[PDB]
RNA sequence: CCCAUAGUAGGCCUAAAAGCAGCCACCAAUUAAGAAAGCGUUCAAGCUCAACACAAAAAAUCCCAAACAUAUA
RNA sequence: ACCUCGAUGUUGGAUCAGGACAUCCCGAUGGUGCAGCCGCUAUUAAAGGUUCGUUUGUUCAACGAUUAAAGUCCUACGUGAU
């Protein structure tokens, strides 16, 4: 998880999801693509 | 918490002041009176 | 069946011999021995020059005042040349080289001592002035990607536009003034000295009409 | 898996480039070279032959041979040894439309065209644009009177490339 | 090491016989046939540059092939910066 | 994608020293304290420390940045020196700059400096003297040394598995252990001998990396139509790079005998009888102990040669 | 402070009240335009490709007398081309046309009862000479390829009708 | 509506689709000229989260929102109804549209806290420890901004932040 | 197509799909056969076969799936969409595979 | 969402660099497909797409009025 | 240069510390060019802890030996009617 003010998908497998009040980026193919809205 | 540096209403960093709803209405009421004064001075 | 429409052809478009932006020097060739007053009014109010396209079709519109120094030019020059196609794109400078001297005293300077030594040069820019203009065998979407990146690093609020977008932006503001349902406008009150409002206004406010406050330009003000 | 590549006729080598490619799949390199050479004995050696390789799960291979590339047909028909460095600004070769019809009559018998079952009119039309890439220009009517002048002038231009090519190498040595 | 087969350089031979057609060693060169024997569609093809979009008839597949190809060119340029 | 650790190019960036404060002290009474800027702290050094615990150079970091020394403060406060950085390297690692042999590592505990940390700039108080009552000059901190390191670790391969691909070198390596791949053979007497193979001619780069071995094992598939021809080509390619590598003891090994059972090809190798060959199957693990016992004796001679060299025989 | 500042200088309260009163007020329609019935859309001129398909489609129903309607399954391109090569041997064409173009043609035409067949990915097997027997055995190689039906000699027939005609 | 039932007899599974009774729209709409069912009945800006009668007609039996293309609502009113449905479940006004609980699951006893006009999900809200100064107060959202244009019969407009 | 290929027809033995093309309630059934007969799905399990029998008896369309364990799955596509049929079919693939292994 | 076979590893130059090291030209079989817009290979392989069909925040004693979306200005 | 020129000299230490978290250690959790140990980085966490010495007025720093760690600061650069 890397905090980013602007969340950008890094590949076709990244998908946005709204959880716990802030948007998250999940990517099972690339675990390093995970991001948390700051 | 919430300190405003220096004095409140003077300086570079002043305490913000906001216009209320009745404050707008009071100014509009003043404008309407003066807008009518422009009419009676044109004749 | 997916809809198919004709697309414009840029075959007639011609490219100059130097599509890339020319290098910008730190200082002009002739130094200014005499110092100048600050004159902050040179970045205040709407721009009266370089407000229309000359050769290209897309340009970076400046929506505020500011000063461009040698560092700002290098960021724009390096970014645009690398990210553009020399074969089908070209760019020109719509602002002059840094000419206004900026005097900064040495650290530890107390009040007094006269004007400080000249430190660097800047190029004042007013709101509504085009900074960098581009054109050639390219659409607006092709250049909008990195032009917004270049405009984002400018010291003032800027935005990439085209001939159509800029025209539409101006027409939208003209439309807003016409259909505005508010019976009171800044121009009407300021000019007529209603409520004695000119006591807290400025002589420039008679011409700016409330759309300019300091170096900041407000597009939403009618 | 299926691997497709162009291999010189009768000149298959155990080494690169197809050597390491076959090593990864586990296909016997020497058996492929033996079968290819024994199958391409009838065809003249050195002719570029596009090959399609079928790999079985038990590391068993069955080579497949198709018609030679159109570039060989076009260059040989015009006598040109090597394609032009630039296209459109210069003319490399010169062939007739009769050359294309004789070339297409056999090139259309390959696996690709046979499965599509397209008329030879479309096959000839695809070769015309292929000669454009090589720089060869196709004329409806041609005679040896005008062919001998173009080929003579082509060698003059080729000699100019030799002067430029040798100049670049000499500059590289000085660096 | 691997090189293309040597091609003869003789204007007389090139016009009379097509060298690339014959690929078998025991085979012989295929002589070119006269003009009358070749079909009609061979000598009416577009040897020069392709016809532009305006020159093509709208009620034809080749006209829409050109337009579709240009749309692919337009899409690629847009995706290049992205 | 797991590989044995080999020559890896690492980057080291030494710490840069801090600059001086260059300030003047004031107190209520004297009102002219004088210069009071403290000297900047020295940058940290990057040291390659030999550790016997790490047999393999697994710890390969992309970059190495030393802690920059803090700049000096007021009241003659000297800056703190940057913390030193230690890198774990196996015994016998060769460090070079790509142009010459810089240094070699003898044994565990040896420390070698690979990136000097920057010096700390003097504060304005350092220049204070009787003649210079009010110095204002300060010394900028010297930047730390940043250089590219070509860490070369001699691969610990008491045995070298060489041969044309698809012969089964990697499969055999997996059996005895149970782009170079290295395994270990554990034998009686607590004796460990390692064996290396590089799964993909074979190239000069492969030969140079496989040169750092002590014994060479040739693998030739039994299904090969001409096993002797494969032997010569591998030897000739190695001999072309260096005739001395051929003088090293070798053992021709026939592989994949379980399923093909090509006894006719087996007799061909025995017919030539250039040297004592070993016939085994990597897949089924047949007759492996026969060669492994012989391999251990072969390395015993190399330990005697290590005594002549004087270098430690790699822990065994 | 200076008249022009890098930061947003705070306005005088009288000026700030003036700015707030003189704010743009967009006109508000009495009824939102979305809720009112939108005017009919302007006519769309037919694409030249669409009018080209109609001429080509009409030729198929007129030139060749046997037309076979099948579902163009998601077969592999190698296997889909191989069957087309088998069909080309017996002079059988495999034409594919969009449903949104073909349906309007059959809406007002002799072949009006073939409309429900064209739902999804469909393909047309046509030939001047009705070689039904040779076609059926080609399609039997793949049990998952359905034969929807066809119309031979202006007579609509189902899959079983082709089987009887083939025999 | 349509229902799907699976009955297994003799280790063989059979899936069937059976049509059920479908409710019909009430005749004589007040505004036939409307585009979506909201303004067709002059219900625009005239419903709130507590009008469960209107909200129940656009929800699934398990409380899920219905698609926009099925109900035929416009984009503007679908979002307004979507927020009113969310606030209806949180206010406890929809006890018959609870989520389906899989077999072998018994929900734990949890603090029964009465609430209404809840914009955000309760589990995703952090407490406001630092209120801040008067000019920079951290207000607590009440209601939903999408209902800002609702018909207000009071002179004071809706207060969406406390 | 892609969704079912990730799962694979490993436990599936035979698939039989029947429909009446002339009827107006076989759209999902034909589209279901489109996904099953795809090369990606069929390449996973060569042993599994796909059977398509067209009839003109005016009968309702149904899909029969035969598994190795012997259980059968019957899906009547007259009043079921392609996505519903695929989801129901793919669900049994995971259940039977886990039971078999 | 679905899908992708082919004149071909387009030539030049390059150890070979093939749509993707670079470059000259960018036609063309087929219902419909870039002499390739991105990734992955020493180079190839593999892949996607285009095509047919369907808008942030953190400092030091302890947050800081209490609160309240709906009765006609 | 606004407050203090009609009795606070300042620095450092001793004593006792309250507080911030931008976390040095202990706790929880993503990523990793994370095999495992070590590491790096990010989110969360201030309940608890954060050494003794040589030269130096020292703050700081140098190195001496350690420790799970020897945190960054603020507090009238805390505290001198202690
Ligand atoms: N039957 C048999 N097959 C073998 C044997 N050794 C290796 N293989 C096969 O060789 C393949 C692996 O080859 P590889 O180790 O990569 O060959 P290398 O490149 O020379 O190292 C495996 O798929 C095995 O099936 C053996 O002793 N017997
Ligand atoms: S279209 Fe009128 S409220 Fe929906
Ligand atoms: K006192
Ligand atoms: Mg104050
Ligand atoms: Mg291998
Ligand atoms: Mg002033
Ligand atoms: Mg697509
Ligand atoms: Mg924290
Ligand atoms: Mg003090
Ligand atoms: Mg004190
Ligand atoms: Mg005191
Ligand atoms: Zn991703």
């Amino acid at each position: 998880f890397k905090n980013k003010t602007v969340l950008k998908k890094r590949c076709k497998d990244c998908y946005l999801v709204k959880r716990r009040g802030r948007w998250y980026v999940y990517c099972k193919t690339h675990p390093r693509h995970k991001q948390r809205q700051m | 918490r919430g300190r405003i540096p220096g004095r409140q209403w003077i300086g570079k960093h002043r305490r913000p002041r906001f216009v209320s709803l009745r404050a707008k209405q009071n100014m509009i009421r003043r404008l309407e009176i003066e807008a009518e004064n422009h009419y009676w001075l044109s004749m | 069946v997916k809809t198919l429409l004709p697309v414009p052809s840029f075959e007639d478009v011609s490219i100059p011999e130097k599509p890339k932006l020319r290098f910008i020097e730190r200082a002009p060739l002739v130094p200014k021995v005499r110092r100048e007053p600050k004159n902050l009014s040179d970045i205040r109010g709407p721009s009266t020059e370089a407000t229309e396209f000359t050769e290209g079709n897309f340009a970076i519109l400046a929506l505020g005042g500011g000063y461009l120094h040698w560092g700002h030019f290098e960021m724009m020059r390096l970014t645009i040349n690398r990210s553009m196609d020399p074969k089908n794109m070209f760019a020109i400078w719509r602002v002059p080289a840094p000419f206004k001297p900026i005097t900064r005293k040495s650290v530890g300077h107390r009040m007094g001592g006269g004007k400080g030594a000249i430190d660097h040069y800047v190029t004042p820019v007013k709101a509504g002035r085009l900074v960098v203009e581009m054109g050639g065998r390219c659409e607006f979407e092709e250049v909008q990607g990195f032009l917004d990146q270049v405009a984002h690093k400018l010291p003032f609020a800027a935005k990439a536009v085209s001939r159509g977008t800029l025209e539409k932006m101006r027409k939208d503001q003209e439309e807003r003034e016409r259909n505005n349902q508010n019976p009171w406008t800044f121009e009407r009150i300021a000019t007529a000295n209603m409520l004695g409002i000119r006591k807290v206004l400025s002589p420039y406010d008679l011409t700016h009409k409330g759309k300019y406050w300091g170096k900041f330009y407000m597009p939403k003000r009618v | 898996g299926v691997i497709r590549a162009i291999v010189r006729a009768g000149l298959a080598m155990p080494g690169p480039p197809l050597g390491p490619v076959l090593g990864q799949r586990g296909v016997s390199i020497n058996q492929f070279c033996k079968e290819f050479n024994e199958r391409t004995k009838d065809i003249k050696e050195g002719i570029p032959l596009p090959t399609k390789i079928l790999v079985k799960p038990d590391r068993t291979f069955e080579i497949k041979i198709g018609q030679p590339t159109v570039s060989y047909f076009l260059k040989a028909a015009a006598g040109i040894e090597k394609g032009a460095r630039q296209t459109g600004k210069e003319v490399a070769g010169l062939v007739t439309l009769k050359h294309v019809y004789e070339i297409a009559r056999i090139k259309a018998q390959d696996e690709a065209f046979a499965l599509q079952d397209v008329p030879l009119s479309s096959v000839v039309r695809s070769i015309i644009g292929s000669a454009r890439s090589l720089g060869i220009r196709v004329v409806k009517d041609l005679s040896s009177e005008e062919l001998a002048a173009f080929q003579k002038e082509r060698a003059i231009f080729l000699a100019a490339q030799k002067e430029a090519d040798l100049a670049a190498q000499e500059e590289a040595a000085k660096k | 090491a691997l090189k293309d087969p040597d091609v003869c350089t003789d204007p007389v031979q090139l016009t009379t016989y097509a060298m690339g057609v014959n690929i078998y060693k025991e085979g012989q060169d295929v002589p070119l046939k006269p003009d009358a024997e070749y079909p009609e569609w061979l000598f009416e093809m577009n040897l020069g540059p392709p016809k532009t979009l305006e020159e093509l008839d709208p009620e034809s597949r080749e006209y829409w092939r050109r337009l579709r190809k240009q749309n692919i060119w337009r899409h690629n340029r847009l995706s290049k910066n992205k | 994608k797991r590989y044995f650790v080999d020559y890896r190019r690492v980057l080291v960036c030494g710490g840069n020293g801090g600059a001086g404060a260059s300030c003047f002290h004031s107190e209520p009474r004297k009102e002219f304290g004088g210069p009071d800027g403290g000297d900047g702290g020295n940058g940290g050094h990057v040291i390659l420390r030999v550790d016997q615990q790490v047999k393999s150079l697994s710890s390969v970091l992309s970059r190495y940045q030393g802690f920059s020394g803090e700049d000096g403060g007021s009241k003659n406060c000297f800056g703190r020196s940057g913390a030193v950085l230690y890198i774990r390297v196996p015994v016998g690692t060769l460090v070079k700059e790509g142009g010459r042999v810089v240094a070699d590592l003898s044994c565990v505990g040896d420390e070698y400096i690979a990136a000097l940390g920057g010096a700390g700039g003097k504060g304005n108080r350092f220049f204070l003297a009787n003649n210079n009552r009010a110095p204002v000059t300060c010394t900028p901190g010297q930047p730390g040394q940043q250089r590219v390191l070509h860490l070369e670790l001699k691969t610990v391969a008491h045995a070298g598995m060489v041969g044309f691909p698809n012969a089964g070198k990697s499969s055999l390596l997996r059996a005895i252990s149970n782009k170079p791949h290295v395994g270990i053979v554990h034998y009686e007497g607590h004796l460990q001998i390692a064996v290396a193979d590089i799964p993909g001619g074979l190239g000069s780069a492969f030969l140079r990396h496989i040169e750092r071995c002590r014994f060479l094992l040739f693998v030739v598939d039994l299904s090969q139509p001409e096993p002797w021809t494969q032997v010569d080509d591998l030897k000739y390619e190695l001999e072309m790079y260096e005739k001395g590598l051929s003088a090293r003891p070798h053992a021709i090994v026939a592989n994949k005998i379980d399923l093909p059972e090509a006894q006719a090809n087996l007799s061909q190798l025995r017919d030539h009888l250039g040297q004592e060959v070993i016939v085994l199957s990597a897949l089924t693990g047949e007759n492996l102990e026969q060669l492994l016992l012989h391999l251990k004796v072969l390395y015993d001679a190399y330990a005697e040669a290590e005594l002549g060299q004087g270098r430690q025989p790699l822990r065994w | 402070s200076k008249a022009v500042t890098r930061h947003r200088r705070v306005m005088h309260f009288q000026r700030q009240k003036l700015m707030a009163v003189t704010e743009y007020i967009p006109p508000k329609p009495a009824i939102h335009p979305s809720c009112l019935p939108s005017p009919p859309s302007p006519p769309q001129e037919e694409i030249g490709l669409i009018r080209l398909l109609r001429r080509e489609i009409a030729a198929v129903f007129q030139d060749n007398r046997m037309i076979a309607v099948c579902q163009n399954v998601a077969l592999s391109a190698e296997d889909k081309l191989l069957m087309r090569h088998q069909l080309r041997k017996h002079k059988i064409l495999m034409k594919v046309f969009p449903n949104q173009v073909l349906k309007p043609f059959l809406e007002d035409s002799k072949y009006q009862n073939l409309l429900p067949l064209f739902v999804g990915h469909n393909m047309l097997l046509v030939s001047e000479e009705p070689k039904v027997k040779e076609m059926v055995r080609i399609l039997r190689t793949v049990p998952f390829l359905p034969l929807l039906g066809g119309c031979i000699d202006d007579t609509i027939l189902s899959r079983q009708g082709f089987i009887n005609y083939s025999k | 509506f349509r229902e799907v039932v699976e009955t297994q007899e003799g280790k063989t599974t059979i899936i069937e689709g059976r049509i059920t009774a479908t409710p019909k729209e009430s005749p004589n709409p007040p505004n036939p000229s409307g585009q979506c069912p909201i303004c067709r009945w002059n219900l625009k800006h005239k419903y709130n989260y507590d009008d469960v009668l209107l909200l129940s007609q656009f929800i699934r039996p398990h409380g899920g929102m219905l698609p926009r293309k099925i109900t035929g609502l416009c984009q503007e009113e679908h979002r307004k109804i979507e927020e009113c449905v969310k606030m209806a479940h949180r206010a406890g006004l929809l006890p018959n549209h609870r989520p389906r609980l899989p077999e072998g699951v018994v929900p734990k006893s949890k603090p029964q806290l009465n609430r209404y006009l809840t914009r955000w999900a309760p589990g995703s809200v952090k407490p406001i420890y630092k209120k801040g100064p008067r000019w920079n107060r951290v207000r607590m959202p009440v209601g939903s901004p999408l209902l800002r244009d609702n018909v207000c019969y009071s002179r004071t407009p809706w207060k969406l932040y406390h | 197509a892609a969704a079912l290929a990730r799962l694979g027809l490993r436990p599936v033995k035979q698939v039989r799909v029947q429909f009446c093309p002339f009827e107006k309630n076989v759209e999902s059934t034909r589209t279901f056969l489109q996904t099953v007969s795809s090369e990606k799905v069929r390449s996973t399990n060569l042993n599994c076969s796909v059977i398509a029998d067209v009839r003109h008896d005016g009968s309702e369309p149904c899909v029969d799936v035969l598994f190795g364990d012997g259980h059968r799955l019957i899906m009547r596509g007259a009043h079921l969409t392609a996505l519903e049929m695929l989801t129901a079919f793919a669900s049994h693939i995971r259940a039977r595979d886990a039971a078999g292994s």
